[PDB]
């Protein structure tokens, strides 16, 4: 559901159809991780909510470069999953 | 502009259609 | 005397200017609806999907096309056989770049083609007549839905449907025959005979029985104008017109019985169609035609080709050219 | 949506509710004219098609 | 979309009922041999 | 319903037919070189 | 009313017996046994409706 | 694009019989009308 | 006449079931472990399921 112990425990034929499997999982908690070294961030998911364009639009008698909200013509089929990196440390900041 | 061309041609045909089924000789 | 008593009375009623009977409650709001889509998509429609690889085709007149390249292009692949109407949408819009009318218009056409069929057989009885007119119309039908509805249930997506257009039928006949060759199957040879039977035979009857008319107008008067509504007389002066169909030919092949020469004319087209579109429907499920290539050969063992092995070769051609960035595997299945 | 197994395609009350007020809508035009039929040993026929009246 | 979905199942049921219950009203009987 | 008294026809002799003609083709003939411009 | 009175004894002879049997065999009572069989397991039922509003 | 002299071809090829059939059923008409003594002559 | 038939129609049905349940059993292609002809033990009767 909205976490990932909630999502495991669902059946892929309690899943078809719904759009769930198109969504990105949440995260309950505030603490830190601090990564050792041989790290990987494994099964990143990137999901948007929203796009805009840039144009030329007109305010009021003045024309200027502003984003516009556009419609997805397509359907559920816009989210990343699966990405997987190597951790680093260079002088105290992590690298992807 | 000649898609009104076609559109003209198309409503015409569907007007004499009208005409025929609704304003049509008595067979008697 | 109640109110639904009047209304089934006014429903059923022979006076008015077009029956409307019971199946005519079905029959007319899915035409109508059908045909207002049709017309307003065949005119303003956007470019649709329709091979799923994010590449749309133009079909309307508003977007350069014109009468003969026009079509409403059937949905996208990526929909399948699944139901799309309206309002399982996010918009509009996205509606339309899916190709959402193709499936409103064929279903609420098919709906309404069998509930004329209905309403034939009803206003039959209400007459009094013999109820086997919509037997008959049940062969167009037939074949209308066998192409629409049935090719995709067997190909398993709606994107296989012939569209709705001049070209589009083109480009059905020829992947079709590329993929299933048709022309060897011998339902087609059916139908093909039964168009050029019923073609033949109604230029035979209209001859024979326009040249067995009786004198009564003279000269400055169209022959048609002979002709009373109500006037008695049997459908051929049987002297000239038996004689001349039995000197013509052999002379013991002549119908000398009207009623079996008309159940002959009703039975040769019907049959023909009614089996080619249950080829269709056969060939829907991969049981293609008759297949010969490579079937002779010499002592050697060498191949010595034959008329089948050039169809097979414009067969090739067709198929390699098909749907070009579709395919992803050397097979297709 | 569009792959689930609703009956009837039902995911709503309201969608309920408007095939339930159309059947009976119906149901009672025809009841005004057909409600008044008896199941007694007398009202039934010998024959092929029922020309009993109502 | 739920009330054009809400309108459309209300036609939809509409004429099928006139279409069902138009059909059990004796229609055998309706035939130029009453 | 039914006939209407009301009904008449309509005449055109040659002369009128004449003058309508001249009319009109002279017309054209004035207002084509404007619309062409 | 005696028609109805032996009327009614010999059918709730019959229920009486078949609540106490089905009791017996089901380790229940009829209402925890009547009351799943009418909306769905919950193994079966989709997970819900999470489609967008607005894309 | 397209060729401009398609357009004179069609209207005029289109509207020119139309107006003779029309003249035709008219007279024929009208003559049914002049036989038959009545209002309209 | 409809209705002897049918009660004979309805034991058919009832007989696949006793095959499928006792008199050996059928073949599951779903068995865990490749399949295999099995007995099924716990046949669902939640009409929910059936009716949808
Ligand atoms: C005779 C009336 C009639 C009928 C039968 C249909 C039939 C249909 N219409 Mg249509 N329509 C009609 C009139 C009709 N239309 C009119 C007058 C309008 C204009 C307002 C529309 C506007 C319209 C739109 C805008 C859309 C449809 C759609 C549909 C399809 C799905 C409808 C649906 O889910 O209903 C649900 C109905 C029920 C659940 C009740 C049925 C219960 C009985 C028992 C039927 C059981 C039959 C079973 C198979 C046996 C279906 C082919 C949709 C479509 O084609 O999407 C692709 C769609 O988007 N229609
Ligand atoms: C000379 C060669 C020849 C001939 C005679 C035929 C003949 C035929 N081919 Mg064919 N074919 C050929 C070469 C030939 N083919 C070749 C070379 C190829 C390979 C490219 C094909 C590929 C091919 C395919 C792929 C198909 C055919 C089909 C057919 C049949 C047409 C079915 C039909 O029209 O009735 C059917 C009648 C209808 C569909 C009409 C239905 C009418 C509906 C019910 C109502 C419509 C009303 C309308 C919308 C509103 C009216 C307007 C109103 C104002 C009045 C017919 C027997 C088709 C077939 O077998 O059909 C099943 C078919 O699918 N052929
Ligand atoms: C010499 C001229 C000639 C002759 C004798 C035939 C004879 C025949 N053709 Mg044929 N054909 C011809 C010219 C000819 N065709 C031409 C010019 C074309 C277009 C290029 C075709 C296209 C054609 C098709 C597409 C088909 C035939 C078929 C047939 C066979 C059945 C037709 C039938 O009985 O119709 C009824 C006529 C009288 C009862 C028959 C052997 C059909 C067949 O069964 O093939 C085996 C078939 O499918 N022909
Ligand atoms: C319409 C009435 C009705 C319904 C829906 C059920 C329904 C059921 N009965 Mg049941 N039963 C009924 C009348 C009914 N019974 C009657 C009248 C009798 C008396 C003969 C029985 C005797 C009976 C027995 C003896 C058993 C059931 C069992 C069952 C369950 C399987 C199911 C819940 C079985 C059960 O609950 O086992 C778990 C079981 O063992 N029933
Ligand atoms: C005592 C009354 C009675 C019985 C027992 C039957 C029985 C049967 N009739 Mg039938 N019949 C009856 C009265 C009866 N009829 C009457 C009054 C008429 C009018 C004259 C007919 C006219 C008639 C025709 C015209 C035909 C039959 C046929 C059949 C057989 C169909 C078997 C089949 O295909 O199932 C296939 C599947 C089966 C499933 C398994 C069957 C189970 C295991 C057997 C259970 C038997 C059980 C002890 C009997 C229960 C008692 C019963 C009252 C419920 C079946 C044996 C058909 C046939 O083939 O006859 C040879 C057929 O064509 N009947
Ligand atoms: C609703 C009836 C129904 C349905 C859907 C099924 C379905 C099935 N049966 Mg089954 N079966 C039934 C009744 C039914 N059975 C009965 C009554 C008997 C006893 C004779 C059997 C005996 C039986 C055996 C022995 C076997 C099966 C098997 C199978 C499976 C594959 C066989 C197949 O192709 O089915 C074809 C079935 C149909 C096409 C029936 C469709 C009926 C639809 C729903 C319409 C029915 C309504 C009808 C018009 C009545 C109208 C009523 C009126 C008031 C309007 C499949 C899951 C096989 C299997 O897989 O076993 C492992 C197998 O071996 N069945
Ligand atoms: C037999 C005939 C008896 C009926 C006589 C009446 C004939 C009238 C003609 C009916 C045509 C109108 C039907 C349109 C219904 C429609 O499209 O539903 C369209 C709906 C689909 O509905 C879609 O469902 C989707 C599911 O995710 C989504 O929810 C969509 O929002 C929803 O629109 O389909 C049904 O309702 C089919 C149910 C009927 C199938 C079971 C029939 C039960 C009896 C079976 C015996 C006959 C087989
Ligand atoms: C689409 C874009 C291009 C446009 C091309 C043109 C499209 C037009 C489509 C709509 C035109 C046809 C529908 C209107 C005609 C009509 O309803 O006649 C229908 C007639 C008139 O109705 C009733 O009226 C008549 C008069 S009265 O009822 O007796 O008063 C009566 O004679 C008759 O019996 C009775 O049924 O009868 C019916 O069947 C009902
Ligand atoms: C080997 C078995 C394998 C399956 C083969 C199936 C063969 C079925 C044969 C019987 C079917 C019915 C025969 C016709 C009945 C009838 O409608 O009468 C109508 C008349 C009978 O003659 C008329 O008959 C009248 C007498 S009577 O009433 O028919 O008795 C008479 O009065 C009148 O003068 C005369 O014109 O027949 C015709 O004129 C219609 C021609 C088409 C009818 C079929 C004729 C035989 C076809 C042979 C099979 C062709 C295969 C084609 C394959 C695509
Ligand atoms: C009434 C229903 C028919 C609609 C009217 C048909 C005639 C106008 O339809 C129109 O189609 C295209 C729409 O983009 C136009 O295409 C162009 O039109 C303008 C011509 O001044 C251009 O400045 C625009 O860039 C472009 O829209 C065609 O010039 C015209 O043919
Ligand atoms: C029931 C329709 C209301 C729409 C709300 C959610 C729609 C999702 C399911 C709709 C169609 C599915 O069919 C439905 O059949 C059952 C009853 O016949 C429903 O069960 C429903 O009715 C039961 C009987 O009172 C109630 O106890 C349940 O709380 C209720 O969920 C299932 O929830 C569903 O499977
Ligand atoms: O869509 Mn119409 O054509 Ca039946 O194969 Mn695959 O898909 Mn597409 O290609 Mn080939
Ligand atoms: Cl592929
Ligand atoms: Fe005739």
């Amino acid at each position: 559901a909205i976490t990932k112990s909630e999502l495991n425990q669902l059946s892929y034929l309690q899943v078809k159809g719904t759009g769930l499997a198109n969504r990105c999982s949440e995260v309950i908690g505030e603490d830190t991780i601090t990564p050792k070294s041989g790290a990987r961030l494994v099964d990143m998911c990137i999901e948007p909510k929203a796009w805009a364009v840039e144009e030329e639009i007109g305010k009021a008698g003045k024309t200027e470069k502003k984003f516009v909200n556009s419609k997805v013509m397509t359907r559920q089929t816009y989210t990343l999953e699966g990405i997987e990196g190597s951790l680093k440390t260079d002088g105290g900041k992590i690298v992807f | 502009m000649e898609a009104l061309v076609y559109t003209f041609l198309l409503i015409g045909t569907l007007m004499v259609i009208f005409f025929a089924v609704f304003f049509r000789d008595t067979p008697r | 005397v109640s109110l639904w008593e009047r209304f089934c009375a006014w429903i059923t009623s022979t006076e008015n200017r077009l029956y409307i009977g019971w199946f005519g409650c079905l029959m007319f709001p899915t035409l109508l609806t059908a045909t207002s889509c049709f017309i307003i998509a065949f005119i303003a429609a956007p470019p649709v999907d329709i091979d799923g690889i994010r590449e749309p085709v133009a079909g309307s007149l508003l977007y350069g096309n014109n009468i003969i390249s026009g079509a409403v292009i059937p949905s996208s692949n990526a929909i399948g056989m699944h139901f799309y109407p309206i309002w399982e949408a996010a918009s509009v819009d996205e509606w339309l770049y899916n190709g959402g009318p193709y499936q409103l218009i064929v279903l609420h056409f098919l709906l309404g083609v069998a509930s004329y069929m209905g309403r034939e057989w009803e206003l039959s009885y209400r007459l009094g007549m013999r109820p086997w007119i919509f037997v008959a119309f049940s062969a167009p039908v037939a074949a209308a839905s066998a192409v629409f509805l049935v090719y995709p249930i067997g190909q398993g997506s709606f994107s296989d449907g012939m569209p709705l257009g001049i070209s589009g039928t083109f480009n059905f006949m020829l992947v079709f025959q590329a993929e299933h060759n048709i022309l060897m199957h011998p339902f087609h040879m059916a139908g093909v005979a039964g168009v050029f039977g019923g073609s033949l035979f109604s230029a035979m009857h209209g001859s024979l029985v326009t040249s067995s008319l009786i004198r009564e107008t003279t000269e400055n008067e169209s022959t048609n104008y002979g002709y009373k509504f109500g006037q008695e007389e049997e459908t051929y002066n049987i002297v000239a017109a038996h004689g001349y169909f039995g000197r013509l030919i052999f002379q013991y092949a002549s119908f000398n019985n009207s009623r079996a020469l008309h159940f002959f004319l009703a039975l040769w087209p019907v049959l023909g169609i009614w089996l080619t579109a249950m080829g269709i429907s056969t060939m829907a499920f991969n049981l293609n035609g008759f297949n010969f290539n490579q079937s002779v050969v010499d002592s050697q063992g060498r191949v010595i080709n034959t008329w089948a092995d050039i169809i097979n070769r414009a067969d090739l051609g067709m198929e390699v050219m098909h749907e070009r960035n579709a395919h992803n595997f050397p097979l297709d299945l | 949506t569009e792959g689930t197994n609703e009956w009837f395609g039902v995911d709503d009350i309201r969608v309920l509710a408007v095939l339930f007020i159309g059947h009976y809508f119906i149901l009672s035009l025809w009841l005004g004219q057909y409600g008044n039929a008896t199941e007694d040993d007398d009202a039934d026929f010998f024959g092929e098609i029922d020309y009993t009246g109502s | 979309m739920l009330t054009l979905k809400i309108l459309v199942y209300t036609t939809v049921i509409f004429f099928v009922s006139l279409f069902i219950f138009g059909f059990l009203s004796s229609d055998p009987s309706r035939n130029p041999n009453r | 319903t039914g006939p209407n008294p009301n009904k008449q026809a309509v005449e055109l002799n040659r002369t009128s037919l004449y003058w309508g003609l001249l009319l009109i083709f002279v017309l054209a003939v004035l207002f084509s070189s404007y619309f062409f411009n | 009313k005696q028609l109805q009175e032996i009327k009614h004894c010999r059918l709730a002879m019959l229920g009486a017996f078949g609540l106490f049997f089905q009791a017996l065999n089901s380790g229940e009572d009829i209402v925890s046994q009547l009351s799943p069989a009418f909306a769905a397991p919950e193994y079966a039922a989709k997970a819900g409706y999470f489609l967008p509003q607005g894309i | 694009e397209v060729q401009f002299g398609a357009y004179l071809a069609v209207l005029l090829g289109t509207f020119l019989p139309v107006l003779f059939l029309i003249n035709l059923y008219i007279q024929t008409e009208s003559r049914k009308a002049g036989r038959d003594g009545g209002i309209d002559s | 006449i409809l209705g002897i038939h049918l009660c004979l129609l309805g034991l058919g049905a009832l007989l696949l079931v006793a095959k499928a349940m006792y008199l050996g059993g059928v073949y599951d292609t779903w068995a865990p472990g490749g399949g295999d002809v099995r007995y099924i033990t716990t046949p669902t009767l939640n009409p929910i399921v059936i009716f949808g």
